[PDB]
């Protein structure tokens, strides 16, 4: 065939560019940073209206002050958040004290460009990493196959992801609250996904320094849902 | 061609295409400047960013007290060339109590990017770097290839449009070449010669990476407001 | 056709990697020729140093092997080496372990069989070379078993290799024909090799100065290769008969 | 370097042939005609020294080679890869049997050893099967006399006559009109000759012609006496010779 | 962990297990069951060195519900005794061998009988009528060799299991705390909850 | 027989003040009967205000407090120059220490 | 490098089929026939040897019939070679079951590890699969007598009466036709060789290209007995159900 | 070690060799899940190319991984028994060292790891097969089902089928499963569960398997008169 | 065809096309070169300024071999320095067994084996570099080239790099009018000379010389460079004899 580390004659390794046209395919993930928090949303996606919708598991915790969401095969996901997790527990044990989201960020990078002829393909995943630290406070990363991770005020992967960043690149601002941001997840996703939104085929959750990272409830993302449409009638 | 699909493979006259693919990766990267006295050594580099709600991508290394560098192209490349670095820099402290030169540096990065071109199954290292230090014989400015090819030079610079900045350098020679004792005349310089590979952009507060190394100052960088003195 | 390229059987069961490297084999257009005495082994080859600024006595392709074997080789340098090195090894290890001194066919047929691997084992190219073993065996008297890419060998009562081996042979041939007999009836090894310089002349039909040649005889218990000065006495001689 | 070669080399094409095996029958094919029948009391194989030159001493390239004192074995194609399977075949012995239980291995087990060497480079990583057929004859206490092919594919046949390699159409049918089950052995070594001849151009007598037996044991090529039990090998060359005192009495 | 019997009956597998367990100068416990189900109608005491025993019982106990499992299909009290048997005789030329003495109580529902089988830590494997490990044979195999019949009934059995215990608490130095004792029969495994 | 220990001596004393902290000890090194050195430090400045000693087998002691000054070193390479708090220096080295529990350094350590 | 001459056996086709499995099938097809049939009282194997010479020594041959051990035998239709390896594996196996629980290996145990080593050259190691199809007739104290197939695919199931090799479509059809439940060994027997007749690409059949087995409760009383036909048993059964 | 990456990506961004063994699972034999309002059951096509079966021996599609847990798959055969063993194995694994059996929800997860770890490791192909897995988590009443594929994806469903014409029963299962009030016993259950196959099965024949799984370890396979008298019960009420 | 896709492959003339396409990138690197003196040898190269900024005198291109033998080399640079680790590795292991530093055509072989075994798999590719070297050992002097192939020879003088046959011419000149020996210093003139005549191939960039030299009685049998006053001396030579 041609190696797997091949480089291509731009200088982009085959596999790596490839692996980035799998996560256009994906279900559509959304953050935003906040000084109040940051918030991460994803469209569920459930490919039959049989499948119980909350088994759909896009949203994931990875230490109580880091919290991430994923787009594109998100079976290749489980063994990254696994060695984030143990990253962020085993760092804990020698230091007595909490990971940096940045170093979580590039431990979990490490692992991306492990593949060749070690894994034998890169991952087909993108990843939003949010958490607080105390150093620099609230943050998110996008952390790619390529082995690349770059800090976004807000960001979007998935399938609805330009139209969704061209959105967020009008609406983000420095003065943002918790709540803002949360209705601003649910109206940029209920713009770019396919099907109607609601509490059962979208969810949201955020990370504070107070309560740490939390997946909302149904009910309170439905109320949200509410809070919305009422808003947007109201001009 | 026919003769591109691994790096074990050489041309008909004798070329080695997926290093010179792995030197394209270099030119797609963002510019960054390389330039000494023989008191000190300055990196100034251009950050990119994403869009207009992402970071600028840092673009520079620190690998001992004495020594660091700028990269451009494949960061995560930098990332294992710079660790392989920190480690060589630091073996040469634990077991010799010496600071390692260089020169040295130069010849073990050489050394390592080589035999990713000779083996079947690996790849060459995508990105090109500048390396900065001051040791036992003063001020030195290198340049990495990931051919394996390391150049000591007075300045250069290497990324996109790089060819303004390293020709500014080669007329500025015996100017730039004096600027002993002086630490922030040779950043001015540095930061000039960067601007001669801008278009469409110029530097910002968060644009602008400047590391500097020196004979009573270790190596450092500097970003955000401390920087804002030299835009 | 990639059973061209490594060693897998064709269609009509051949090997054509095999049969490539007995092609290389030629590539430094030498010839060699081996014939027995009564207590003697001699070989000669061609020897050829078309560059002025080469060093002539560091171009051979004669080797040492041990104090008793010798070996030519037929084939580019760098394969030729390495089949010498790892002769040398080998007799030295067998030696060590069997207490002995490695017999000529015995390190002929051990070379053979890596040469067979290298058919087999489709990692390992075929060496470019025909190497001929030379002694003066403590069992078997004068000694010569030639080896070639495809991990054949066999004994000789003389022998040669190269582009022109089918005029050596046949003239060689001939004169067994005549004599009747295993071997040259001689007593001196200095008249074998003459005997050996003779024939590769007439069937060459060439004429040789003394850095035309390249020279090694094997006696009981030592094999040596002549300076350029042993083989001017031995063309002075051809000469005046 | 490594082998880095860990894939099968030989593999199903569509029709469902072993492509590697039929083109290494065909290196067999090629091959120098050998043969072997098998008589009441004895078993004689045989083949042709096509010397590659007359300068070559071809006594010093044995086509059939004992494998233990009461086995030989003779091929058809590649001498080298019959060589070394050879040296195998012989350590095998050891290795797998008399180390273990005291005594060399019968026929069909040794066959049965050398066969599974043969199937492994069918389908191991990074080579190529062998370009030979084998037939192997040999004696044991509890078998009597056997001979037996041994095929690259790694597949084994017993045998009462059998031949391989260039003419082995002609050799088989020949063999099939003069096999009966009350040979003695010098008949089957006459029918041999016989049989060999016609596939046999140019010279034919006793130095060109290779042969051996598995017959009576030869006490006085054991080397020692004063162990009642150990009678000697069974194996025996016959010589140069021997075989043209045969070949006027044909 | 001290004293283990086992005898078999007419129709059951009798096994008694000492409660002890002793941390050099105190008694921590006196209610541990020295015992692990490792099928429906198969038993297995144990005693010997101090966390070899339990490691090395759920390790065997794991080993059997995974054949069971995987053939739906219960092996037989032998068969099982076979394994164990093994798998001590592998141990005892270990790096860190187990030092571990069991008896394996099963009624096998194929040939309708109970069977007593008792394994040392060097798996050395015999089947028996009674049986005991360490020292509790020296004090009890009197009293068995007297009154065990095979045609016993199972409370027949409980009777001259109290005998024995009673010898032991007699004529021993080591309090153990009195014993745990189940029936292994064609229903199954149950405990006698008062002893 | 080979013994891979010795025993330098010395005496060292740490007192934490309201909002300071002390790290004394004294600067004889010997073996058995013997003086050494008068003057062999024994306490280090390791960065990131964190002073430490390691007191016993003065081979030992040198190896922890180098490995542990590198301890210090890489921290910041590995998050962002970071400054390491006291309390997970402390937790740093136990771990330096607990992976040689089988053939400790013969030390005993305060920071 | 080496990449190049990998032909990658382990790989599904478009349509979700393992190529080189089903190459060995095809393979497989021109084996001659065997065929295993299942009665009440015991189990019979029988197989045809490939178009066979004068010259061939018969009665000390084996191509087809081989013994696993007491209590179980198989039909072989493929490769021989690569049968034998696996033969040799399943002799072991069924030996590590009676050394470690002391009692004879349950039939469907020993034919699962066989074709669980199978299913292995088919996912993984990048070799070429075995080029053999198994009839499995064993007897055991749970299920009693059992016939199973295995194919190159490490697929394996269990049959009353089945064949392999040559001409299944055309075998299977007639056993279907001619087969009964409360059916006996000696009507088996003949039914087997009834079927090989019928099947056959020979002129006729005789007993020098067969090879047949039974494994019979035929012994004194509980227990089991393992017949690999001798050539001249084979001569007097084929005369004896008047098919010469 | 054979070293080859065989799951690899495409341009289009596709890993065709994991799409290639859900083209396998395609032609499996169908496969179905249903869970009740207090029990699980799960059908299966068998195939009826196939008499002159022994079935008293002949592997049954569903397989029990512990006492309280099955799985059963459409796609190879010999794929499946790699993956129900390496199952059982853990399953015993998990109550050795966390004394209690494994939760559905983790031994699905175990299962779909290994899936996945197989499009992603040299030198091997991914499973042709997907699972339907199916029981009660211990001292729980509540009914699980989930589902796994080559991929390693895994979710719960309130019923999913699997193999050829899984649309089809999908189809039916959509319209005729209210979430809202599930089959409230196992006869409503086993009857809902026999009425989808019969969208694709052929005859009411030995061609459908049924097995129930009800809390606490007890789970049955049902025999062919069982199933025969739902069969039937079926086409005399349709006709109308 | 295909035969020149993969190392190792015999094409049916008998040759490796990748060895000989490894060539093409010595010919492709700048010229260097070998002279075998009296006592001892002397080695040159041609270093291509490329721009004002390479800091004079500070990018090295010869390199030492234990403490007695030079080497030098045209084409890839950094196959060049992975080929003198290996020889400082087989210097070391020499040195360590048997005492004696080793001799200059032992040297040679170890180099040509590990040259030679980079021709017998696919998985590697051969040396993109020809490497002249040797020094003085208890033999006396000794001067060898070494190709992609593992090919090497001992040598009178020898040239390597895109102003080969310039040098080549030149060397043969040396050889022929001077039959019964070179000078240390003489060569060391001649080298620098020849140099500059082969430079002119290699015009468009001008160029800084480097020499070395091992001779038993002007650097006692060690490899050192010729720095400053004799270098400039040699400069000067070579500067005249070009006008």
């Amino acid at each position: 065939d041609r190696g797997v580390s091949t480089f291509s004659p731009e200088g982009r390794l085959f596999q790596v560019e490839y692996s980035l046209e799998a996560i256009k395919l994906g279900s559509t993930a959304i953050g935003i940073a906040t000084k109040e928090g940051v918030v991460l949303g994803v469209e569920k996606r459930a490919t039959s209206p049989l499948l119980e919708s909350d088994s759909i598991e896009k949203i994931v915790e990875i230490d109580r002050h880091i919290g991430c969401a994923m787009s594109g095969l998100t079976a290749d996901a489980r063994s990254m958040i696994e060695h984030a997790r143990t990253a962020a527990v085993t760092h804990n044990l020698y230091y007595d004290e909490d990971i940096n989201v940045e170093s979580l960020t590039q431990s979990v990078c490490d692992l991306a460009l492990r593949f060749g002829e070690l894994m034998s393909r890169p991952f087909g995943v993108a990843l939003l990493i949010a958490g607080h630290d105390a150093d620099d406070g609230y943050q998110l990363f996008h952390a790619e196959p390529s082995g690349t991770f770059y800090r976004y005020n807000a960001k979007a992967i998935g399938s609805g992801s330009e139209g969704a960043q061209a959105e967020l690149l009008n609406e983000w601002h420095s003065s943002l609250t918790l709540k803002e941001a949360e209705l601003l997840v649910l109206k940029i996703l209920k713009q770019v996904m396919e099907e109607k939104l609601d509490e059962n085929n979208a969810q949201l959750s955020c990370i504070t320094k107070q309560d740490g990272f939390k997946i909302y409830d149904n009910e309170k993302t439905a109320e949200l849902i509410k809070e919305l449409k009422e808003k947007e009638a109201a001009e | 061609n026919n003769y591109d699909g691994d790096t074990v493979t050489f041309s008909p006259t004798g070329r080695l295409f997926q290093v010179e693919y792995a030197l394209e990766a270099i030119k797609q990267g963002s510019v960054t400047v390389g330039l000494r006295s023989n008191t000190h050594a300055v990196l100034v580099a251009l950050k990119r960013n994403a869009d207009e709600l992402s970071s600028y991508q840092k673009k520079i290394i620190k690998c001992d007290e004495h020594m660091g560098l700028s990269l451009a192209g494949l960061a995560p490349d930098a990332r294992v060339l710079s660790n392989y670095l920190r480690q060589q820099c630091n073996y040469s402290s634990l077991v010799f109590n010496r600071k390692l030169a260089v020169e040295r540096a130069g010849h073990l990065l050489c050394d390592k990017a080589q035999k990713n071109t000779q083996s079947y199954g690996g790849r060459p290292y995508g990105v090109g770097l500048l390396i900065i230090g001051y040791d036992k014989s003063g001020a030195h400015l290198l340049e990495f290839q990931p051919s394996g090819n390391v150049t000591e030079l007075y300045g250069t610079a290497i990324g996109a449009r790089s060819q303004g900045a390293k020709t500014y350098l080669e007329r500025t020679l015996d100017t730039f070449i004096k600027i002993d004792g002086n630490p922030d005349e040779l950043i001015k310089a540095g930061v000039e010669a960067i601007s001669q590979s801008l278009r469409d952009e110029s530097l910002t507060v968060d644009n602008l990476s400047i590391a500097i190394v020196g004979k009573d100052t270790p190596f450092t960088i500097y970003d955000g407001e401390a920087v804002a003195k030299y835009i | 056709g990639y059973d061209r390229h490594i060693t897998i059987f064709s269609p009509e069961g051949r090997l054509y990697q095999v049969e490539y490297a007995f092609k290389a084999t030629n590539q430094t257009n030498i010839n060699s020729l081996a014939v027995r005495g009564k207590d003697c082994t001699v070989v000669i080859s061609q020897k050829k140093v078309p560059d002025k600024l080469l060093d002539p006595t560091t171009v051979s392709y004669i080797f040492c092997i041990s104090r008793t074997i010798g070996m030519v080789v037929n084939g580019p340098i760098p394969d030729a080496r390495n089949a010498a090195l790892r002769a040398k090894a080998e007799a030295a290890e067998f030696r060590y372990k069997y207490g002995y001194d490695m017999p000529c066919d015995v390190l002929a047929k051990r070379m053979a069989n890596l040469s067979q691997i290298y058919t087999q084992r489709a990692y390992m190219r075929p060496l470019g070379v025909i190497l001929t073993f030379v002694s003066v065996d403590e069992e078997l008297g004068p000694s010569i078993y030639k080896t070639d890419p495809a991990g054949y060998y066999v004994g000789y009562k003389a022998t040669a290799t190269g582009p022109k081996q089918q005029e050596i042979t046949t003239n060689l041939e001939n004169h067994f024909k005549k004599s009747k007999i295993d071997h040259i009836n001689e007593e001196s090894w200095e008249k074998v090799v003459e005997f050996a310089i003779t024939h590769m002349i007439d069937a060459l039909g060439t004429e040789f100065s003394k850095n035309d040649l390249e020279v090694g005889v094997a006696t009981k218990d030592k094999f040596f290769t002549l300076s350029a000065e042993n083989i001017e006495e031995r063309l002075v001689a051809i000469a005046e008969q | 370097m490594t082998d880095r070669y860990s894939f099968s080399l030989t593999t199903f094409s569509p029709s469902g042939k072993l492509g590697q095996i039929d083109y290494a029958l065909t290196a067999v094919k090629q091959g120098v005609t050998s043969l072997g029948i098998k008589a009441t009391n004895g078993v004689v194989i045989a083949t042709e020294k096509k010397s590659s030159s007359p300068l070559a001493m071809s006594e010093t390239l044995s086509k059939v080679s004992l494998l233990t004192p009461d086995i030989g074995a003779v091929y058809s194609g590649m001498g080298p890869d019959y060589r070394v399977l050879v040296d195998k075949s012989r350590k095998v012995a050891h290795t797998s049997y008399k180390r273990i239980y005291g005594e060399y291995p019968p026929t069909k087990l040794l066959v049965s050893e050398v066969a599974k060497i043969m199937q492994e480079a069918t389908q191991s990583g990074g080579v190529r099967p062998f370009g030979v057929s084998l037939l192997i004859a040999g004696h044991d206490e509890f078998n009597g006399f056997s001979l037996y092919q041994v095929d690259p594919s790694g597949s084994y046949f017993p045998w009462k006559a059998t031949a391989i390699g260039k003419g082995s159409v002609a050799a088989k049918t020949f063999l099939e009109k003069r096999w009966n089950d009350e040979l003695e052995l010098e008949d089957a070594i006459h029918i041999a000759l016989l049989t060999l001849k016609e596939s046999v151009e140019g010279e034919f007598n006793g130095d060109t012609i290779e042969l051996a037996i598995i017959g009576d044991e030869n006490p006085d090529l054991l080397g020692y006496t004063g162990i009642p039990t150990d009678k000697g090998p069974r194996f025996r060359k016959l010589t140069s010779q021997e075989i043209n005192d045969r070949l006027e009495a044909l | 962990m001290d004293i283990i019997l086992g005898i078999r009956v007419q129709d059951s597998v009798i096994l008694a297990s000492s409660k002890a367990v002793t941390r050099g100068i105190s008694v921590l416990k006196d209610s541990d069951d020295k015992t692990r189900q490792l099928s429906p109608h198969t038993l297995m005491s144990f005693a010997g060195e101090a966390g070899d025993t339990v490691q090395f019982a759920e390790y065997i106990q794991a080993n059997i519900q995974l054949y069971s499992i995987r053939e739906d299909y219960e092996l037989s009290p032998q068969a099982v005794s076979s394994f164990v048997r093994q798998e001590l005789a592998k141990s005892i030329r270990s790096r860190r061998p187990y030092q571990v003495n069991v008896l394996i109580g099963g009624y096998d529902k194929k040939k309708n009988k109970p069977e007593l089988y008792q394994i040392d830590y060097l798996g050395t494997k015999v089947e028996l009528p009674y049986g005991a490990h360490g020292y509790s044979g020296f004090y009890t195999f009197s009293l068995l060799d007297h009154h065990y019949r095979p045609d016993m009934t199972t409370e027949e059995g409980l009777d001259l299991l109290k005998l024995c215990v009673q010898e032991l608490e007699k004529r021993m130095p080591m309090d153990f705390k009195g014993v745990i004792v189940k029936i292994v029969d064609k229903d199954g495994i149950r405990q006698v909850d008062d002893f | 027989q080979f013994n891979p220990y010795g025993d330098n001596g010395g005496t060292i004393l740490g007192i934490a003040g309201e909002d300071f902290a002390v790290l004394a000890g004294d600067t004889r090194n010997i073996t058995d009967y013997s003086i050494n050195s008068r003057y062999e430090p024994k306490v280090f400045d390791c960065g990131d205000n964190i002073v430490m000693s390691a007191n016993g087998f003065a081979a030992d002691g040198d190896a922890l407090v180098k490995r542990f000054k590198n301890s210090v070193k890489w921290y910041h390479f590995d998050h962002n120059d970071k400054k390491l708090s006291i309390n997970s220096a402390a937790r740093n080295i136990q771990h330096l220490l607990y992976g040689k529990r089988f053939f400790p350094y013969y030390v005993h350590t305060i920071i | 490098g080496s990449r190049r001459y990998d032909s990658r056996t382990t790989i599904f086709s478009p349509e979700g089929r393992l190529y080189q499995v089903e190459y060995a099938l095809e393979s497989i097809s021109h084996a001659g026939t065997a065929i295993g049939i299942m009665a009440s009282d015991g189990i019979v194997l029988a197989a045809e040897r490939k178009v066979t010479s004068t010259l061939l020594e018969q009665d000390t041959s084996t191509e087809k019939l081989y013994k696993l051990n007491d209590k179980i035998a198989v039909a072989v239709a493929g490769l021989t070679a690569d049968a034998e390896i696996l033969i040799n594996t399943a002799r072991i196996h069924a030996q590590n079951y009676l050394k470690t629980y002391n009692e004879d290996i349950p039939v469907e145990i020993l034919v699962r590890r066989l074709s669980d080593i199978k299913q292995g050259y088919t996912q993984h190691g990048g070799l070429r699969p075995f080029g053999v199809s198994f009839i499995y007739a064993g007897y055991d104290d749970r299920y009693g007598y059992q016939l199973y197939t295995s194919n190159p695919s490490g697929n394996y199931t269990g049959w009353k009466a089945i064949s392999v090799g040559a001409n299944t479509s055309a075998a299977q059809t007639l056993l279907q036709m001619d087969y009964k439940d409360d059916m006996k060994v000696d009507d088996a027997i003949e039914l087997a060789l009834k079927t090989l007749s019928k099947t056959t690409d020979s002129s006729a059949l005789t007993y020098d290209r067969l090879e047949f087995a039974t494994i019979r409760k035929g012994a004194n009383d509980g227990e089991v007995y393992q017949k690999i036909f001798k050539p001249q048993e084979i001569k007097d059964i084929l005369v004896k159900t008047g098919i010469t | 070690g054979y070293d080859r990456a065989l799951s690899i990506f495409s341009p289009d961004g596709h890993i065709f060799q994991v799409e290639y063994a859900l083209e396998a699972v395609k032609r499996g034999t169908c496969a179905v899940g249903v869970k009740g309002k207090n029990c699980v059951v799960l059908g299966c096509e068998r195939r009826s190319t196939l008499k002159l079966q022994d079935t008293r021996i002949t592997p049954s599609k569903v397989s029990k991984i512990d006492s309280h847990v099955v799985l059963s798959f459409s796609g190879l055969n010999a794929d499946s028994r790699i993956l129900i063993e390496k199952a059982r194995v853990e399953a015993q694994s998990h109550r050795l060292t966390l004394e209690d059996p494994v939760t559905v929800e983790y031994l699905t997860r175990y299962v779909a790891g290994v899936q996945q770890r197989y499009t992603q490791s040299g030198g091997v192909r991914p499973f042709g097969v997907s699972t339907l897995i199916a029981g009660f988590d211990p001292r729980d009443d509540e009914p699980k089902l989930y589902q796994t594929e080559p991929s390693g994806i895994y979710s719960s469903w309130s019923a999913q089928t699997i193999g050829r014409n899984s649309k089809t029963v999908r189809e039916f299962l959509e319209k005729n499963y209210d979430r809202k009030e599930p089959p409230a016993t196992v006869e409503e259950c086993v009857k809902l569960t026999v009425r989808s196959l019969l969208e694709v099965v052929q005859t009411g024949a030995k061609n459908i398997e049924i097995t129930v799984v009800k809390p606490d370890s007890d789970i049955v396979a049902l025999s062919s008169e069982e199933i025969n008298q739902y069969v039937t019960q079926i086409e005399q009420e349709k006709q109308e | 065809t295909g035969y020149d896709l993969s190392n190792s492959v015999f094409s049916p003339d008998g040759r490796n096309f990748q060895v000989e396409y490894a060539v093409k990138a010595v010919e492709n690197g700048t010229t260097s070169i070998g002279i075998k003196c009296n006592d001892g040898v002397v080695f040159a190269v041609e270093k291509l300024i490329t721009s004002k900024l390479l800091v004079p005198q500070k990018n090295v291109k010869i390199q030492v071999v234990d403490r007695h033998i030079g080497c030098v080399y045209s084409g890839l640079i950094p196959d060049g320095r992975h080929l003198v680790n290996r020889g400082r590795e087989e210097a070391a292991s020499f040195k360590k067994l048997y005492k004696t530093p080793i001799p200059i055509p032992a040297f040679a072989d170890r180099l040509g084996q590990y040259v030679q075994a980079h021709t017998l798999y696919n998985s590697v590719r051969p040396f993109g570099v020809s490497t002249i070297f040797g020094g003085v050992d208890k033999n006396g002097a000794h001067l060898y080239m070494l190709e992609p192939s593992g090919s090497y020879w001992g040598y009178k003088g020898a040239a390597t790099g895109k102003g080969r046959q310039s040098a080549k011419a030149e060397l043969e000149k040396l050889v022929d009018h001077h039959p019964e020996g070179l000078s240390a210093r003489e060569a060391v003139k001649q080298a620098a000379k020849i140099i500059y005549l082969a430079h002119e191939d290699n015009k468009e960039k001008d160029f800084e010389l480097e020499i070395s030299w091992c001779s038993l009685s002007e650097t006692n049998g060690l490899h050192k460079f010729v720095k400053g006053d004799l270098l400039q001396e040699a400069i000067d030579f070579a500067q005249k004899e070009i006008n």
